[PDB]
C-alpha cells in the first residue's frame, strides 16, 4: 500500500505483501532444524545427527535452531528470536539474494555494495522520504539523513555520521548519496566541490595496505552545514590524526602515501630535475622498505589527476613546486649518511650530496643544517649550551623532522581546501560525517594495529554508551521497570588498560625513556605488570608454522595477537628545536608558512592518544548515526557473498555487539494487538496469565517484551 | 615421539633430544641471586639468574651450585635449573616427551625419588628414567666390557661391567672431584 509509490524500486525497498504472506507460513520445525558449524561455510541449517548434503554428529549444546519462517525475510534482526552468528549471517544472505542491499540492526543501518546500478537511489520517486521516520519506511539510509534532518532542527543539536570504510568500495558511493541527498534536501554543487579536490587527500592519505590498494590512512569528518532555519550552507572538512609513522617505516609488501610513487613515474622530468632526483625507489630507503609499486594501479595517471587538482585549487606554480619540494626533500633525507666521530661518541658526516640537495631546496644551509643536526642547543634558564649526540639519536632527529615536515604540509592543505570550499553566509548547525578505518585483524599484527584498534575501541565503547542510554531511555518510556550495569562503559573500561598511565603504551613511553632499554626487557616489564593480574592480559599461543607474538589481548573483535619487534622506533620522536628554527626562518617561503607559528620526550603514543580523545570530545557533545558497509565477495560478483570474509567483517564490524548486548534484553518489544491477534489459541493480562517464566515479559502501556529464544516455540 | 636427554651433573647441565650427536645446550648449573643495592629505578630486577646469564651477570650476582657432591642439596634451585633447561634452552614443552635423567651411583635413594617426584608432578612427562652414568659413558664408548672411570665436577667412581654384567660389590665411590681441585687451586 504505501511502498507501491517506490514501483520498480518497490521490489527493492520492500516486497508486496504476497511473497511474504507466503513466506510467513513456510512449514518449518524447531526440533529438527539446527545450525552447525562447517570447514567452508561454517553455519549450515541442519537435521547428533544432522545432514544437509554432508553429516555430522556434535553435541546438542553448539547447535543453533534455525529462526522461525515467521520472519525470515526481516530488514531489523532485533525482533527475531534466536539472536546468533548463523542467524544474522543466512538472514542477511536470504534478503540480499532477493535483492534488499540494505538492513535495519537495532541501531546500525548494515548496508551491501550490490556491484549492479540500481534505481533505488534515482530518481526522487524514491528520494519522497520526506517528513517520515525511520521505523515505518523501507529501510533507506536516505531516511536515516532524513531523520538526522529532523532531528538536528527539533533539538538544534549537530548530528554524527559514522561509516565504516575500511572497506575498499561502498564507503566511496554511500558517502557520494548521502551527501547528494543532503545537497537535495536543504536546496559545481558543493559535491562536485568536494570530489574536486579529492584527490589530495587520496595521494596524501592513501597506500597500498597488504590487505588493500587505497586505504585511507586518516580519519574523515565532513562538516556539512545547515541555516539556521535548515537551509544548506558551505561545508568544511575536519580531518585527524594520520599514521605518520608511515613516513619513514614500511613492512614488507606495503608502501607509505602515493605521492612518493606518483611522482617517482617519471612522468614529469621538471619534477626529476627540480628536486635532483632519480626514477629508481631502492635509492631513498623511507620509501624502499617495502614494494616500490603495485601493478594493480598505474602513476602517471595518479599523477596527472593529483596535477588536475592541484590546478583546480587555489594553488600557484610555488603551491604546486615547493610542495613536490618539500616531497623530494623528506625522500632525500633518506639516504643522508653519518659516522661517529673517530675516537670518540659523536656522528660527523661522510658525504654531504644529500645535505647539498635538501638545503638548496628548502632554502637552508647545509653547514648550518649538518651542525643544528650534530650539535643540538637548549634553552638553559636564561642560556645556551649544546648538546651532545650520537648517531642514533640524531637520527631519530632525521626521521622527526621528516614526520613533521609531512604532517603540517598535510594539515595546511587540508585548511587550504576548507578555505577553497568556504563562501557562505553566517550559519549555525550541521551534520557530521565520520569516515575512519576499521578494525584491522592480519595475520602480523604490529604497533600501528595496535593503534587502530585502539581508536575502533573507543568508538565501540561510545556506540555502547549511546545505544545503552538510548535503550535505558526508551525502558523507562513504557514504566518498564528494569536496571542493569552500564552496558556502554563498564565491559569495555577494563580493556582501555592501554591508556592507564601503567598499561601497555604508558610502559612503552617508560621504555622509551628508559637507558639500554630493549624488546626484551620491555617484554619483562609487561609481564610483570600485567601477566595474570590481568584478565584481557595473555600469553599468545605460538604454534610452529605462524610468525610469533610476543602477547594477546581479548578486544570486542575477538583476541587479538601482537608482536612487539621494533616499537621503540616506531614510537619515539625526539624533535630537534635547532633545526626548528632553522625552518622558521627558510627562504622557501611554504616552508615559513607552515612553520610560522622563565621537546626531546616526545612520543608517537601521546600524540596519537590525544588527537583520539580530542575526536572523542568531538563526539560526545553531539548525537550520533551509525552506518555499515559490507562487502559481500572479494572477486566483486554480484548476487552472492562469501560467508566466512563477511562473517570476519561482521566480527570486526561490531554489530555483533549490538546483537549481544540485546541479548540481554528484551529485544522483542512487541504491542499488545499483534501478539494478542497472532497468539490467541485457548487484553494481555488473561493471555499470558495463562502460562514458562513471567520474567518472559514486562506488561506495560500496550508493549510486551521479550528475551531471545522465546518465539521460538509460539 | 622422540625423548629428551638430560644429563645433570653436578658443574654443567647437558640436555638435547635422544639421537643427535651432540647435546644441544651446556650451560653451567649455577643459580645466582643479586647481593647489592639496586639504584636504578625500572631497570627490570629479575629475583634470580641461572645458567649462563648468571655467568655473564657474576659480578654482582653471588653464586650457588644446587648439586655439591652428586646429591641434590636444594631443591628449589634445581627446579629452577630444569625449568630453564626446558623452556629457554631446548625450547620444548615437557608434557610432550619422555626424560631420561641420570645419576650417580650409591647416592641416596632419596634423590631419585624426588627426581622421579619432580618430573611427574610439577612438569608432567609422560615417562621418565634413570640410568647410571657409566653405563652411559661405556655405550658410547661402544663396548660392553671394561672398568670405567668417571670423574666430573663433583664425584669420582669406577664400575666394572662384563659382557654387559655389572659388579655392583666392585663399585667404588670416592669424593673428590674437579671442584675440590678448584678449591686446592
Amino acid at each position: 500500500a504505501q511502498m507501491a509509490d517506490f514501483g520498480a524500486a518497490a521490489q527493492y525497498l520492500r516486497k508486496s505483501e504476497k511473497e511474504r504472506l507466503e513466506a510467513q507460513t513456510r512449514p518449518f520445525d524447531i526440533r529438527t532444524e539446527c545450525f552447525v558449524p562447517d570447514d567452508k561455510e561454517e553455519y549450515v541449517k541442519a537435521k547428533a545427527e544432522t545432514e544437509n548434503g554432508k553429516t555430522v554428529t556434535i553435541k546438542e549444546d553448539q547447535v543453533m535452531q534455525q529462526n522461525p519462517p515467521k520472519f525470515d525475510k526481516i530488514e531489523d534482526m532485533a525482533m527475531l528470536t534466536f539472536l546468533h552468528e548463523p542467524a544474522v549471517l543466512y538472514n542477511l544472505k536470504e534478503r540480499y539474494a532477493a535483492w534488499m542491499i540494505y538492513t535495519y540492526s537495532g541501531l546500525f543501518c548494515v548496508t551491501v555494495n550490490p556491484y549492479k546500478w540500481l534505481p533505488v537511489y534515482n530518481a526522487e520517486v524514491v528520494a519522497a522520504y520526506r517528513g517520515k521516520k525511520r521505523s515505518e519506511a523501507p529501510p533507506h539510509i536516505f531516511s536515516i539523513s532524513d531523520n538526522a534532518y529532523q532531528y538536528m532542527l527539533t533539538d538544534r543539536e549537530n548530528q554524527s555520521i559514522l561509516i565504516t570504510g575500511e572497506s575498499g568500495a561502498g564507503k566511496t558511493v554511500n558517502t557520494k548519496r548521502v551527501i547528494q541527498y543532503f545537497a537535495s534536501i536543504a536546496a559545481g554543487t558543493l559535491e562536485d566541490q568536494i570530489i574536486q579536490a579529492n584527490p589530495a587527500l587520496e595521494a596524501f592519505g592513501n597506500a597500498k595496505t597488504v590487505r588493500n590498494d587505497n586505504s585511507s590512512r586518516f580519519g574523515k569528518f565532513i562538516r556539512i552545514h545547515f541555516g539556521a532555519t535548515g537551509k544548506l550552507a558551505s561545508a568544511d572538512i575536519e580531518t585527524y590524526l594520520l599514521e605518520k609513522s608511515r613516513v619513514i617505516f614500511q613492512l614488507k609488501a606495503e608502501r607509505n602515501y602515493h605521492i612518493f610513487y606518483q611522482i617517482l613515474s617519471n612522468k614529469k622530468p621538471e619534477l626529476l630535475d627540480m628536486l635532483l632526483v632519480t626514477n629508481n625507489p631502492y635509492d631513498y630507503a623511507f620509501v624502499s622498505q617495502g614494494e616500490v609499486s603495485v601493478a594493480s594501479i598505474d602513476d602517471s595517471e595518479e599523477l596527472l589527476a593529483t596535477d588536475s587538482a592541484f590546478d583546480v585549487l587555489s594553488f600557484t606554480a610555488e603551491e604546486k613546486a615547493g610542495v613536490y619540494k618539500l616531497t623530494g626533500a623528506i625522500m632525500h633525507y633518506g639516504n643522508m649518511k653519518f659516522k661517529q666521530k673517530q675516537r670518540e661518541e659523536q656522528a660527523e658526516p661522510d658525504g654531504t650530496e644529500d645535505a647539498d640537495k635538501s638545503a638548496y631546496l628548502m632554502g637552508l644551509n647545509s653547514a648550518d643544517l649538518l651542525k643544528g643536526l650534530c650539535h643540538p642547543r637548549v634553552k638553559v634558564g636564561n642560556e645556551y649550551v649544546t648538546k651532545g649526540q650520537s648517531v642514533q639519536q640524531v637520527y631519530y632527529s632525521i626521521g622527526a623532522l621528516a614526520k613533521s615536515v609531512y604532517e603540517k604540509m598535510f594539515n595546511w592543505m587540508v585548511t587550504r581546501i576548507n578555505a577553497t570550499l568556504e563562501t557562505k553566509q553566517p550559519r549555525q548547525y550541521f551534520i557530521g560525517v565520520l569516515d575512519i578505518a576499521g578494525f584491522e585483524i592480519f595475520d602480523f599484527n604490529s604497533f600501528e594495529q595496535l593503534c587502530i584498534n585502539f581508536t575502533n575501541e573507543k568508538l565501540q565503547q561510545f556506540f555502547n554508551h549511546h545505544m545503552f542510554v538510548l535503550e535505558q531511555e526508551e525502558y523507562k518510556k513504557e514504566g518498564i521497570e528494569w536496571e542493569f550495569i552500564d552496558f556502554g562503559m563498564d565491559l569495555q573500561a577494563c580493556i582501555d588498560l592501554i591508556e592507564k598511565p601503567m598499561g601497555i603504551m604508558s610502559i612503552l613511553e617508560e621504555e622509551c625513556m628508559f637507558p639500554k632499554a630493549s624488546d626484551m626487557t620491555f617484554k619483562a616489564k609487561l609481564y610483570d605488570n600485567h601477566l595474570g593480574k590481568s584478565n584481557n592480559f595473555q600469553k599468545p599461543r605460538n604454534v610452529k608454522g605462524k610468525q610469533e607474538a610476543h602477547f594477546s589481548l581479548v578486544h570486542y573483535a575477538g583476541t587479538v595477537d601482537y608482536n612487539i619487534m621494533g616499537w621503540l622506533e616506531k614510537n619515539k620522536d625526539p624533535l630537534n628545536e635547532t633545526v626548528v628554527g632553522l625552518y622558521q626562518k627558510s627562504s622557501l617561503k611554504l616552508m615559513a608558512t607552515l612553520f610560522s607559528t622563565k621537546s626531546s620526550f616526545q612520543t608517537v603514543s601521546a600524540l596519537h592518544r590525544e588527537n583520539l580523545n580530542k575526536l572523542m570530545t568531538n563526539l560526545k557533545t553531539t548525537h550520533p548515526h551509525f552506518v555499515r558497509c559490507i562487502i559481500p565477495n572479494e572477486r566483486k560478483a554480484p548476487g552472492v557473498m562469501d560467508n566466512p570474509l563477511v562473517m570476519h567483517q561482521l566480527r570486526c564490524n561490531g554489530v555483533l555487539e549490538g546483537i549481544r548486548i540485546c541479548r540481554k534484553g528484551f529485544p522483542n518489544r512487541i504491542l499488545y494487538g499483534d501478539f494478542r491477534q497472532r497468539y490467541r489459541i485457548l487484553g494481555a493480562e488473561k493471555l499470558l496469565g495463562s502460562l514458562i517464566d513471567h520474567n518472559q515479559y514486562k506488561f506495560g502501556h500496550t508493549k510486551v517484551f521479550f528475551k531471545a529464544g522465546l518465539l521460538g516455540l509460539l | 615421539t622422540t625423548a629428551l636427554v638430560c644429563d645433570n651433573g653436578s658443574g654443567l647441565v647437558k640436555a638435547g633430544f635422544a639421537g643427535d650427536d651432540a647435546p644441544r645446550a651446556v650451560f653451567p648449573s649455577i643459580v645466582g641471586r643479586p647481593r647489592h643495592q639496586g639504584v636504578m629505578v625500572g631497570m627490570g630486577q629479575k629475583d634470580s639468574y641461572v645458567g649462563d646469564e648468571a655467568q655473564s651477570k657474576r659480578g654482582i650476582l653471588t653464586l650457588k651450585y644446587p648439586i655439591e657432591h652428586g646429591i641434590i642439596t636444594n631443591w628449589d634451585d634445581m627446579e629452577k635449573i630444569w625449568h630453564h633447561t626446558f623452556y629457554n634452552e631446548l625450547r620444548v614443552a615437557p608434557e610432550e616427551h619422555p626424560t631420561l635423567l641420570t645419576e650417580a651411583p650409591l647416592n641416596p635413594k632419596a634423590n631419585r625419588e624426588k627426581m622421579t617426584q619432580i618430573m611427574f608432578e610439577t612438569f608432567n612427562v609422560p615417562a621418565m628414567y634413570v640410568a647410571i652414568q657409566a653405563v652411559l659413558s661405556l655405550y658410547a664408548s661402544g663396548r660392553t666390557t671394561g672398568i670405567v672411570l668417571d670423574s666430573g665436577d663433583g664425584v669420582t667412581h669406577n664400575v666394572p661391567i662384563y659382557e654387559g654384567y655389572a659388579l655392583p660389590h666392585a663399585i667404588m665411590r670416592l669424593d673428590l672431584a674437579g671442584r675440590d681441585l678448584t678449591d686446592y687451586l
